[PDB]
């Protein structure tokens, strides 16, 4: 049986009935607002006193901006305290991915029976990281390269980056500035510039975009925005697949004819959807991550296309202390042309890499060029003379990936305690089994025209390897670092065993 | 989008129940109002004897709502008046 | 430390003895050389075969923080080489830098940087330049430098 | 930066208005 | 003599070394200002205005300066700098919640502001958040004294 001092609350009480129990009543207790209930067991429940939150302070917050921590709490000051009402705000602040640690505490206020402090502790990390460095000799001269970025900007929390470099054969650069934050009630607000005027044939280009979002749930946001990009391109290599999409746009060039021209304005619409569980920036142990994005044409562009692209994951733990977790990964994509028009080639989809499928080369994996028999200066012992009049006069395979219009890449990663635990690795340094699989292929390839080549419709040809990966959030910023042995591969394919990048994404 | 953007609840000062407010009388002392309501939360800085009790709460995509509660003291710290306000004008 | 040695191939048969630290031998064919080695800290690589050449050296040590290597080598198709290297390290209280430089004869030459700050500045450079040959390079530079906030 | 500071002053209030009471802290003595 | 003899004689006076070369966790052995500890060099080139920072290290020096006041003349103006700087933390954290909505933290917050701080400018800046506040409400009579404190100021 069941008695206390409870305000009312016998149906909430019996619900609950109907050895842990107590402190799920406690729970109960805490949501209402009782900040010590006394349980005693034929159980005999005291809820005591109401309590109120006196102020909230924040230590350890050194560098970032107080209103940064504010913004994230869920129970506000001159109200009644409530466990979901601070608790939530513990796990907000570890999304920002701003900090190693988040504590929590209560204390009572001397001389007040109904006020409590209510305090939080955090440990700012070291996060962001500025990079240049040249190259020089009288043989190609002198190149540069350059760039910061930073999710938290001096602590204001602006998410800004700027990067570029200038070399002998190509121009790039883009600048990214987005404020999570422009309205107190969480609408976001950001964009980017670029240029990137490449002279190797020719491929020059630029543009800008907008991007506006608010939040619609407490686990869920939208985003939507604009953008420009200008596309001119000269004296390509014709290619079976290239001159397909410039035969829908209404170009014909001459045939295995060098000395060309093309160029497109392009309109588009951007939006996405997002869902964000996650208890952890850097390294999760429960929750998922969806994150869905798109873009769309309008009217008065060159090109008429469509693109979706899906990027999740999943999070589940083994262990009760959270040391044996399974990760989950898997991304997908679609696009497609309307009116006839065919998706041009510089959208394309690209897979393989040590950030996509471990063990492969870096956009390596996906259909490859075919290339019709002219003349250069290359010809004797620089081109690929296949391309020439004499040194093919027939269509020539090749190895060159064009990329897709659809793709599919899952893993499944299985991450487990470390070697060893250590002050400087206990929280920083993660090791986890993977296998890797995914497959990149076209559509409105007509296999009936080119029969002695690979047929690039069917998806069922699924590039597999496994392999072993660390990851460490080192004092320089996040790096990984992975072996994998390839098991199944395709005449064309080429692979790397020893691969690492920096530990973003 | 004013109506669309979710906005988080936002609850500002004491607790109030009607069950509570009804045994309050003139006669009654600070402790005897402060123990059967609980710590009064704004009070007069500029020296007035009186204590404020407000209940308000402002759900997402709703409207305000809120009670007012004036206490008024004497020098001896003997409640001299109640005033009432169920909902704001 | 010695002994004959012998292999066959699918007709031809070579013959030779390793004798011994300095370590020599020669071979024969049924089509001749020399060869030697040694393993002291001083090392010798001879090999001279019906191409000759050979090196050697030994690290040096003049101070706790400075070192001097000769490691020469000949190339006979004779084409005169040598490269001795040296070096210095540096540290701090709350610093560690290491410089280094080379000169090999053909003629390279080469120098570079790297320093080590507390916690987020890295920064490190090298300078390629040759020399005497049939060939040289006049001047060429990298250098990168990482600052993390 | 801190010799530019601006002068401290003390508010004073109108009749029949009371000024919140000081706290026992942040109490700076008149110095020479 | 020189820094650098400084940093060559800590072979062996040690807090004059750590101070120059801004050895902040190493000068605490003596236990006398510990402002360092409120910057950032990064912060300063770009005129970052630190109010809005963790003040508990502004706190401890306060309470270090009083007690070597209970170098004074100089200490004396610090302590008035530092007392200002703190008013500044309440003051934005006031405007914040203006901005939330949520009034009655504001003026409790404020009230704090007058008991602590009467004689720094953030508190006549603060004046004006708290008829507003008021204003949100029904309770007249505090904005009516509000604005009688703001007409004689």
């Amino acid at each position: 049986e069941v008695s206390g001092n409870l305000a009312g609350h016998s149906a909430e009480i019996e619900q609950l009935t109907k050895t842990k129990m107590e402190d799920d009543i406690k729970k109960l207790l805490g949501r209402y607002g009782y900040a010590y209930p006394r349980v005693q067991s034929r159980v005999n429940v005291d809820a005591g006193n109401r309590f109120y939150v006196r102020k909230i302070r924040f230590e350890g917050n050194d560098t970032s901006k107080d209103a940064v921590l504010r913004r994230e709490m869920r129970q506000m000051e001159g109200a009644w305290l409530g466990s979901d009402l601070v608790d939530q705000g513990k796990e907000r602040l570890n999304r920002l991915g701003f900090f190693e640690t988040v504590d929590t505490d209560t204390q009572r206020v001397p001389g007040s029976p109904d006020q409590v402090d209510v305090v939080y502790k955090v440990k700012e990390r070291n996060t962001g990281c500025f990079n240049f460095g040249i190259g020089y000799g009288t043989e190609s001269g002198v190149s540069f390269q350059a760039g910061v970025q930073q999710d938290n900007w001096l602590g204001t929390g602006y998410a800004v980056g700027i990067n570029g470099t200038k070399n002998d054969y190509q121009t790039y650069a883009e600048l990214s500035v987005t404020n999570p934050y422009f309205t107190v009630d969480g609408v976001s607000l950001g964009g980017r510039l670029f240029y990137n005027d490449f002279q190797a044939y020719t491929n020059k280009s630029y543009g800008t975009d907008v991007t506006l979002g608010f939040p619609i749930n407490e686990y869920n946001s939208l985003r939507a925005g604009l953008g420009y990009v200008h596309n001119s391109l000269s004296n390509m290599q014709p290619q079976v697949a290239m001159w397909r999409y410039l035969y829908s746009m209404g170009e014909h060039p001459s045939t295995s004819d060098q000395d060309n021209s093309f160029k497109t304005d392009d309109f588009t619409f951007n939006y996405g959807w997002t869902y964000n569980k996650l208890d952890r920036g850097y390294f999760p142990t429960d929750g998922s991550r969806v994150n869905l994005t798109g873009k769309v044409t309008i009217p008065g562009s060159d090109n008429e296309y469509y693109k979706v692209t899906l990027d999740t994951a999943t999070y589940v733990p083994i262990d009760d202390d959270h040391k044996w977790v399974v990760l989950g990964r898997t991304r997908w994509g679609y696009g497609d042309g309307l009116g006839g028009k065919e998706m041009p080639f510089y959208e394309n989809f690209y897979a393989g890499g040590s950030s996509t499928v471990r063990g492969f080369q870096s956009n390596t994996i996906g259909p490859k060029a075919v290339y019709f028999p002219q003349a250069s200066n290359y010809d004797p012992d620089y081109d690929y003379e296949c391309a020439t009049q004499d040194g093919a006069k027939d269509l020539c395979k090749s190895d060159d990936a064009v990329g897709g219009n659809a793709m599919a890449v899952a893993s499944l990663e299985f991450i487990t305690p470390t070697p060893f635990i250590s002050d400087k690795y206990a929280n920083s340094v993660r090791t986890s089994f993977f296998w890797d699989m995914g497959t990149v292929w076209d559509t409105n390839w007509d296999s009936s025209q080119y029969s002695g080549y690979p047929d690039y419709s069917d998806p069922s040809n699924i590039r597999m390897s496994a392999g072993i990966a660390l990851q460490w959030m080192s004092p320089l910023g996040p790096l990984v670092f992975s072996y994998a042995q390839p098991f199944k591969k395709y005449d064309g394919d080429k692979a790397e065993q020893f691969q690492f990048n920096i530990g973003k994404t | 989008l004013e109506r669309v953007v979710y906005r988080p609840d936002i609850n500002q000062g004491n607790y109030l129940t009607a069950n509570d407010v009804s045994k309050i009388r003139v006669g009654m002392t600070q402790q005897q109002v402060a123990y059967a309501l609980g710590t009064p939360l704004m009070s007069d800085p500029f020296g007035t004897n009186t204590w404020f009790y407000v209940f308000r709460q402002q759900p997402g995509h709703e409207g305000v709502t809120q009670q007012t509660l004036t206490l008024t003291f004497n020098s001896s710290g003997v409640l001299t008046n109640i005033d009432n306000k169920p909902a704001l004008s | 430390e010695a002994g004959a040695w012998a292999r066959i191939m699918s007709t031809h048969v070579q013959v030779g003895v390793d004798k011994k630290d300095l370590f020599t031998g020669f071979t024969v064919t049924h089509g001749a050389g020399l060869y030697a080695s040694a393993m002291f800290g001083a090392y010798i690589d001879l090999i001279g075969k019906y191409y000759a050449g050979a090196e050697a050296g030994y690290r040096y040590h003049v101070t706790e923080d400075a070192w001097i290597e000769p490691q020469a080598e000949l190339v006979y198709g004779l084409i005169g080489r040598t490269g001795v290297d040296v070096g210095k390290s540096f540290s701090g209280k709350d610093w560690k830098v290491t410089a280094r430089a080379g000169l090999g004869y053909q003629m390279l030459m080469s120098v570079g940087l790297n320093a080590e700050i507390r916690d987020n500045v890295r920064f490190g450079l090298e300078f390629e330049k040759s020399a005497f040959g049939k060939y040289n390079v006049d001047n060429a530079v990298n250098a990168n430098f990482r600052y993390c906030f | 930066a801190y010799l530019e500071a601006a002068p401290l002053a003390e508010l004073h209030a109108p009749a029949g208005m009371i000024l919140p009471v000081t706290s026992g802290d942040y109490a700076i003595p008149v110095t020479n | 003599g020189n820094w650098r003899q400084a940093i060559t004689q800590l072979e062996a006076d040690l807090i004059y070394a750590y101070y120059k070369n801004a050895d902040l966790p190493l000068a605490q052995a003596a236990i006398l200002t510990n402002m360092a500890l409120d910057d950032s060099a990064l912060q300063g080139f770009f005129g970052v205005d630190r109010s809005d920072r963790d003040p508990q290290h502004a706190r401890a020096a306060f309470s270090d300066f009083s007690k070597l006041v209970r170098y004074t003349t100089d200490a004396t103006k610090r302590l008035v700098f530092l007392k200002d700087r703190l008013a500044k933390y309440e003051y934005s954290v006031a405007e914040y919640y203006t901005e939330r909505g949520a009034w009655v933290a504001v003026v409790n917050r404020v009230e704090g502001m007058l008991r602590d701080y009467p004689d720094t400018q953030a508190t006549r800046d603060a004046l004006p958040l708290m008829e507003n506040a008021y204003r949100q409400m029904q309770m007249n009579a505090q904005a009516e004294k509000v604005a009688k404190i703001i007409a004689a100021n």
